[PDB]
């Protein structure tokens, strides 16, 4: 949020922790929310 | 997967990559033959007289 | 034969790091276009969420 | 074979981490300028190699000579050399005012604004400059200018950095930059820091920012400073200099010493005299030999000290040679040192050093010069301050770099013999192999206005009537 | 310990995996501001 | 005390937490003390 990059489709991120272990970390964000107009436009039918 | 992590609890990483070898040292052949000058007087089936 | 500096090494590894990360989103959001053109629900529930 | 590993290992645990310049300067991108900043400040040398740069890349004056492209445009030569000149008198005019109002700062001349941009660029990698338009209609000209040093550039908020967002300027897919983020005044730092985004350039097509630096490779986004490849070096000379002067003090300043079991106050009072019938110890008064008589036992043992310069002064001249190497100017002029020198080897040192000063000017003052005019011309000619002649085939905003060629007079080359320079420049003159305007480009002034002040010389000598120049017929 | 045994090959061999869904019936991508999300049908059916 | 600017009235600091909880912080430190030279100079009187 502090770059305004509120809405986004993957937000990469990197920090380093400090202590006397060192360790560092790739983050990636999304929400994502895959939808659809009309489901009734599909027919999905399991066989057997 | 990482499914649906909710933003608070992020909690736990996975395992990178990794593993794997394999040796098989160096093959060899040496087909070696001769000579023998000694054959060389009598003539081939080639060589018409 | 040539080995290779701590620092290339951890570049080497984020490289890993990533492309695995992307390769699991795509596969965790791939999950909700099976679900939606599967049967048109869809339960979004994991771990901690 | 050489870039492997080294013979018989040797650099066998060295491997530099191949990476961008952008990506190895920027991490510690504030951190050069600071060191850059404290060494210009209390080094003395880092300060004459910034005057040195300040005197020759531009020097006292740095005069403007706009040829437009009459010929690219389809323009006559009279108008031509009409519009040049009062573009030129107007420029004049409003460049050296006595108001100094040419910048919101209101504290220095156009001189001074190529002078700081140079001297920014080099201690600091590039330069910065922002060009306002203030609405107050008082004088004729509404544009100023201000110098931004490049701490006031940075992302919003500190935030790390991206692939479109590189230390705070906002740039395309290609790597061209669109904008930028300046912070305001950090005095005290108690005030909280904000940053302004300002586009590079205005819709209207006016350079509203200008950022000058000479990149080295695909992808630079800032300016490195000279200093990077000699800052430790130099750093460290100063403290080996200061510990030698300080250890030459403690030498000199322990001579003799005395040994004996008797009291210090007797011992004192018997081998150098001391005061004692009046933590200070004793002082002892200065006069004749004092020869003491010091009793069995005792030793008056006077040190013979150590020699102060134990290969200093060349081993100092050794660290001059490669630090002027490093910067670029000659080593006779960093270190102020002149010795055993022949004219030959005066004369190569002085067209090397001229030669690289000459890059330097054209690669920094020339192209912020020019920009400065193109501004400053955009807003004379929207004022219709001059007239544009009506044949013009391009419009000033289609050939905005055709209407503002010019080029750029700084200081004269000062020969070190002078004689011979001046006559091999008038015979040059007369082989016809050169120009007027050359020479006095060259010298330092301009053929146009010494026809002028010549025209002025012999029409006043030929009133006074008392002898014609030697410009006649 | 000789035994330097140079290296030559890396194969991965890794996975298989393609969507082809959100290229062939999702085509169209829309980031959100808001919280909330709203989708509407109308019913056509009259007698 | 790394900045050198350890003297004025009113510090800001606005800082970012690391790991994935990242949250910022914003601060004000001051050190207030003002003071009069005579204290005796005003006179107070409580009215009754």
């Amino acid at each position: 949020q502090r770059e305004g990059i509120n809405a986004s489709a993957r937000y990469p991120k990197n920090w380093v922790t400090t202590g006397d272990p060192a360790r560092e970390f790739t983050m990636i964000q999304s929400a994502p929310l895959m939808l659809l107009a009309d489901p009734d436009e599909f027919v999905s039918v399991q066989l057997a | 997967m990482a499914l649906y992590v909710s933003p608070i609890v992020s909690g736990e990483v996975i395992r990178s990559r990794g593993g794997s070898t394999s040796e098989f040292t160096p093959g060899y052949v040496k087909p070696k033959h001769e000579v023998n000058p000694q054959m060389t007087l009598r003539r081939l089936p080639d060589e018409d007289p | 034969q040539n080995l290779a500096d701590p620092a290339y090494r951890r570049r080497r590894i984020i490289m890993q790091n990533m492309r695995d990360e992307e390769l699991a989103i795509a596969q965790v959001e791939e999950m909700q276009a099976v679900s939606a053109v599967l049967k048109g629900k869809y339960t979004m529930t994991g771990e901690a969420f | 074979h050489g870039g492997g590993s080294g013979f018989g290992g040797q650099l066998r645990s060295w491997n530099p981490p191949s990476e961008s310049v952008d990506a190895a300067l920027l991490p510690n991108f504030t951190r050069g300028n600071a060191r850059a900043d404290d060494l210009v400040r209390n080094n003395g040398y880092a300060a004459n190699a910034i005057q040195l740069h300040q005197d020759h890349i531009v020097g006292s004056f740095f005069r403007l000579s706009h040829r437009p492209s009459w010929r690219y445009l389809g323009i006559g030569e009279e108008e031509a050399r009409a519009f040049s000149r009062e573009v030129e008198a107007a420029w004049k005019e409003f460049a050296e005012d006595d108001c100094c109002c040419i910048d919101v700062e209101r504290k220095r001349t156009f001189t001074m604004m190529i002078r700081e941009g140079v001297a920014m660029h080099a201690f600091n990698g590039e330069l910065f400059v922002q060009a306002t338009w203030d609405t107050s209609s008082s004088r004729l000209f509404r544009t100023q200018f201000r110098m931004v040093s490049p701490k006031r550039i940075s992302n919003p908020n500190n935030t790390g950095d991206s692939r479109n967002c590189r230390a705070g300027v906002q740039i395309n897919d290609s790597g061209a930059a669109l904008g930028y983020y300046v912070s305001e005044d950090g005095y005290p730092g108690w005030m909280p820091q904000k940053w302004t985004w300002i586009p590079r350039e205005l819709p209207g097509g006016r350079a509203s920012f200008i950022h000058v630096f000479e990149p080295v490779e695909d992808g630079q986004t800032r300016g490195a400073n000279v200093f990077y490849s000699v800052m430790e070096q130099m750093k460290m000379l100063d403290t080996l200099q200061n510990t030698q002067l300080q250890s030459a003090i403690v030498k000199a300043m322990y001579a003799a010493t005395i040994e004996s079991e008797l009291d210090t106050q007797s011992a004192m009072d018997f081998i150098l005299g001391a005061n004692s019938q009046e933590y200070a110890a004793a002082p002892v008064r200065l006069g004749g030999a004092k020869v003491p008589h010091l009793m069995p036992g005792d030793s008056l043992n006077l040190q013979t000290a150590q020699d102060t310069d134990n290969g200093y002064s060349v081993f100092e001249q050794s660290l001059l040679r490669y630090i002027a190497a490093g910067l670029g100017v000659s080593y006779e002029q960093l270190s102020r040192n002149y010795a055993q020198m022949s004219y030959s080897t005066a004369r190569a040192s002085a067209n090397e050093s001229w030669a690289y000063f000459m890059g330097r000017r054209k690669f920094v003052a020339s192209r912020q010069a020019s920009q400065m005019f193109l501004c400053w011309l955009e807003e004379a000619i929207v004022r219709r301050v001059v007239t544009l002649p009506s044949k013009a085939r391009f419009s000033f905003q289609e050939a905005r770099s055709a209407w503002g060629n010019c080029d750029w007079i700084g200081s004269g080359r000062m020969a070190i013999d002078g004689l011979k320079e001046v006559q091999e420049a008038v015979m040059l003159i007369e082989a016809g192999l050169s120009t007027y305007e050359k020479e006095c480009a060259k010298r330092g002034d301009d053929y146009q206005e010494i026809f002028a002040q010549q025209v002025r010389e012999t029409m006043e000598r030929r009133a006074a009537g008392l002898k014609p120049p030697a410009w006649a017929a | 310990m000789y035994t330097t045994a140079q290296l030559l090959a890396a194969n991965e061999q890794k996975f298989k995996f393609d969507p082809l869904f959100l290229r062939l019936f999702f085509r169209e991508s829309y980031p959100f501001t808001t919280e909330k999300v709203y989708l509407s049908q109308i019913p056509g059916l009259v007698n």
